[PDB]
RNA sequence: GCAGUCAAGCGUUCAUAGCGACAUUGCUUUUUGAUUCUUCGAUGUCGGCUCUUCCUAUCAUACCGAAGCAGAAUUCGGUAA
RNA sequence: GAGAACAGAAAUCUCCAGUAGAACAAAAGGGUAAAAGCCCCCUUGAUUUUGAUUUUCAGUGUGAAUACAAACCAUGAAAGU
RNA sequence: AAGCUCCAGUUUUAUGAGGUAAAGCGAAUGAUUAGAGGUUCCGGGGUUGACCUAUUCUCAAACUUUAAAUAUGUAAGAUCCUUGUUACUUAAUUGAACGUGGACAUUGAAGAGCUUUUAGUGGGCCAUUUUUGGUAAGCAGAACUGGCGAUGCGGGAUGAACCGAACGUAGAGUUAAGGUGCCGGAAUACACGCUCAUCAGACACCACAAAAGGUGUUAGUUCAUCUAGACAGCCGGACGGUGGCCAUGGAAGUCGGAAUCCGCUAAGGAGUGUGUAACAACUCACCGGCCGAAUGAACUAGCCCUGAAAAUGGAUGGCGCUCAAGCGUGUUACCUAUACUCUACCGUCAGGGUGCCCUGACGAGUAGGCAGG
């Protein structure tokens, strides 16, 4: 797409470390990011969150990025999310209608921001999980979109400029 | 040239990595890189330190 | 004004030893004699009563300048002011402990130093460092003039 | 008692202070008892355990602690009767409060000199209750869950630090706790 | 000084017609203290008189709510300078 | 703790168990178990002289202290102290 | 200043040390406390065995030592050999270590050593961090640091110490901080979402707003119920084992106190509330219909109002816009300092070169020193 929204960067690496029969074992976090600036950062924050490491103990092997595999079209992304507001972070599973992973980020940001309290310092999320169109449960925007694929309903929905013409 | 050995070795590497977590075993690249340093920020409100 | 200034105050953590260090010290430590130019930490053992430095001097490293009877004379540098002088401290051997760090440092440089000699004969590792060290130097070497050169920055103009 | 809101006390003042040499004649602990109800009962009969936990970092007054805990107790002992379930206060009150005590008019200001001047004359006890700390840990049976919750609501309007009711997990839940015999 | 919350309790019975502790959060700046910012080549003191302009936390009047308002004296409270 | 008529304050003496919780004139805190503590003897070095140095105080005195060497003795097996 | 003379730092290594949380010692509020040996008294009964103290294994948090502190600043510390000759403390005794004399072989960069003489104090202030006293304070009194003082200029309405920025002159360019509806450079920008109170145009700030927070505002979450038909409302039904043991004046559906099976079976509980001294009805449970699609309870955060009252006259700097000119999420383009770069050039210092010419760097300034005029 044009001027990102957060392509997920599949960052991989190691650790890589010391003269001991240990070594840390092989990891992944695929993190949504804008390129390498973000790439680094997330990895250190993941390494803080779950793992423990260090900066130095986490070694990055490689990077491979993100465009559109499947259709622009029409997941309605199930997102596992955390929002920081008037104390620390509270858990969320938000399943919202989207075009795509580029979009998902913006639509969630706008939702943390507006609705939930969000401001600067945050981060992000935990996972995004695709779903089948009929399955989608919570609920307002999407319920209409699910119905549209159905169709008929696309003949519905067809509404927005509608009051304007004359014909 | 560094990148070629990874590429040659691995079909596996890419697909698994976009789709899911985990990492595969066998190889890994070390890197050096020298640096350039530019000072953006001024003297005001800092220790001599 | 108010209260004291005082040698014994603020000692409680420094003076006191671990549960493991507690009990009488061992006379081997008392017996130990050292040579000039040895590097020794000063930190008083709580379990010896006398011979103790000013409390304020502990955790500093000095070189045994000379000895005069049972106690030994240590050179250390303090800090802060103008034209600060280096100090002699009379501090006992019970309170003075060896320093491993220079001993292993000395062995490593000397162990290395043998590896080189063979390389100087038949081998070229270096080359640049080789050029100053043959042209360079006596002092004899080992002299007391180098000490004021070191002494002079210890009163630091900026910090002041 | 004598007014001062808790604007004076609630924020985290002072290198503690409550050290035993340094304060003869503190005013009392007014907290009537810490454990309540069935004191003659182990924790293990009760399938439900409810807690009350802080959002803020405070010093709570001794009077607020007793007033909140008695208000909760009147709700428990009226609805579940005298030989009810069982409660424990998490936090006892032992931080000691200095305040200077009401001058004079002699033109005698402080007569002291000008002054004030440490060694302030003790006003009583408070408890530290820091963020996420637990003021009450209450053990009960699920057909009286409601009763302890309103007792915990009637407690909140009697301390100033904002707090939340919560259902506990600790070790186990209450039944991964029980299988070894 | 005044207010808000909570409402133990009292009011024959009844938390809330009314009264209302403990606790607790506020607000004002008009008492008192605290301070030492301002003025020691000088800010005339209290009080009172008289002239003005204001404020709202309203004592009365207007309009209203509730009552443990039969009338009716009333009580409490809202709007309101 | 036990044990011993009487004795409670009951020493007392006895046995076991007993590592710094005791003792160490005096604050505090620290510190030590054939100890620097406790006992028995013997004794005077609480001597004179000079004091490297630190604390005083980073350079500033008195004072203090830590070390000597000369002078002199002690105890002690003696080293030493 | 005036001269003299030609080294400084830092990771990394090693040391010991702030501290403050949960144990140990000491203190210990101070509960709760089972199990369980023993105090000591009397006092009743058939050695046992009611009665008070109290070891002992054993349980909720505080505080001063100490481990291991975890931390973090720190915070000092970074030549060798042989030969001879001399010494030395210590048995006519054993050794080293002294001193000499001679030979042998070894990431940084001017931040910089010493001296004479000189001056203004010898009253500070603010902020940040860590505090200590004080209810607090545009408070008091420390620590660590930057600024103000003595520091311009640009931003912030104004405004010593907030941000950007350290300033010879002059110009051109481009930028910071911060801003782009108008005042007012520069967007009535672009993607979206909430808000309708004029919230609100706000880093810090004499910028207020809380407990309580409602809440069916919006949103989000967690648990349950729904096409097998929930839900609002309206409508509608109930025979039989059998009026159930204990206790008491008395419970018998419904003062207190049990079990809880079953008929048949749309369905018909040993019962939901309303009762009388006690008994004495009627509804509900449970069950059915008319309608048709979501539903309610708990927490959380935005918003918001409610809490929300003050004195000469209205403001967020002002006008005052509200799918924004709000506020938040991303994002494009612009604007903008004495900064930065560059051009020209004045001083100092590097220096060079021939009373003179040239190269490049640095270059605000009160007290104040010195030097030229």
């Amino acid at each position: 797409m044009g001027a990102f929204r957060f392509h997920q960067y599949q960052v991989v690496g190691r650790g890589l470390p010391t003269p001991t029969d240990e070594h840390p074992k092989i990891y992944r976090m695929k993190l949504w990011a804008t390129n390498e600036v973000r790439a680094k950062s997330k990895f250190w924050y993941f390494l803080r969150k779950l793992k423990k490491v260090k900066k130095s103990n986490g070694q990055i092997l490689a990077i491979n990025e993100i465009f559109e595999k499947n259709p622009t079209t029409i997941k309605n992304y199930g997102i596992w999310l955390r929002y920081q507001s008037r104390t620390g972070y509270h858990n969320m599973y938000k399943e919202y209608r989207d075009t795509t992973l580029n979009g998902a980020v913006e639509q969630m940001y706008t939702e943390m921001a507006s609705r939930h309290r969000v401001r600067f310092p945050c981060i992000q999320i935990i996972k995004t999980a695709t779903v089948h169109f009929k399955l989608c449960k919570r609920d307002n925007t999407k319920q209409f979109h699910k119905s549209d694929i159905k169709f008929p309903l696309v003949y519905r929905k067809v509404r927005p400029p509608t009051r304007k013409l004359k014909t | 040239a560094y990148q070629k050995e990874y590429e040659t070795a691995e079909r596996n590497i890419i697909q698994a990595k976009r789709d899911a977590k985990a990492a595969g075993s066998y190889y890994v690249e070390a890197q050096h890189k020298l640096v350039f340093v530019v000072r953006i920020k001024g003297i005001n409100k800092i220790p001599p330190k | 004004m108010g209260k004291s200034h005082g040698y014994r105050s603020r000692t409680r953590y420094m003076f006191q030893r671990d549960f493991r260090k507690h009990g009488a010290v061992h006379l081997s430590t008392y017996l130990k004699v050292y040579k000039v130019g040895d590097i020794v930490d000063i930190k008083a053992n709580g379990s010896i009563q006398k011979g103790m430095p000013h409390k304020f001097y502990q955790g500093k490293t000095g070189v045994v300048y000379n000895v005069t009877k049972s106690s030994v004379g240590v050179i250390i540098n303090k800090m802060v002011g103008n034209r600060y002088l280096e100090k002699r401290l009379n501090l006992r051997v019970e309170h003075i402990k060896h320093s491993k760090c220079r001993q292993e440092f000395l062995e490593r440089v000397k162990a290395n130093a043998a590896k080189r000699a063979e390389a100087k004969a038949q081998g070229v590792a270096v080359q640049l460092k080789r050029q100053p060290a043959q042209p360079r130097e006596s002092r004899i070497v080992s002299t007391e003039g180098n000490v004021p050169q070191t002494l002079a920055p210890v009163p630091y103009e900026t910090f002041i | 008692m004598a007014r001062r809101p808790a604007r004076c006390y609630r924020y985290q003042k002072n290198k503690p202070y409550p050290k035993s040499r340094y304060n003869r004649a503190v005013p009392d602990s007014k907290i009537r008892i810490y454990d309540l109800g069935k004191k003659k009962a182990t924790v293990d009969e009760f399938p439900l355990c409810v807690h009350l936990v802080s959002n803020e970092l405070e010093q709570l007054s001794s009077e607020a602690l007793e007033a909140a805990r008695i208000c909760a107790n009147k709700y428990m002992t009226t609805v579940s009767g005298r030989d009810a379930f069982h409660l424990r206060v998490r936090v006892h009150p032992f931080h000691v409060l200095r305040i200077n005590k009401m001058l004079s008019c002699a033109g005698a200001d402080r007569l002291q000199q000008g002054m004030r001047g440490a060694w302030g004359k003790p006003h009583g006890l408070a408890a530290r209750v820091d963020i996420g700390q637990i003021i009450f840990s209450v053990r009960t049976k699920d057909s009286n869950k409601d009763v302890v919750v309103e007792g915990l609501r009637r407690a909140r309007y009697k301390f100033p630090g904002q707090q939340k009711i919560i259902l506990s997990k600790k070790w186990g839940f209450t039944n991964l706790d029980r299988p070894e015999y």
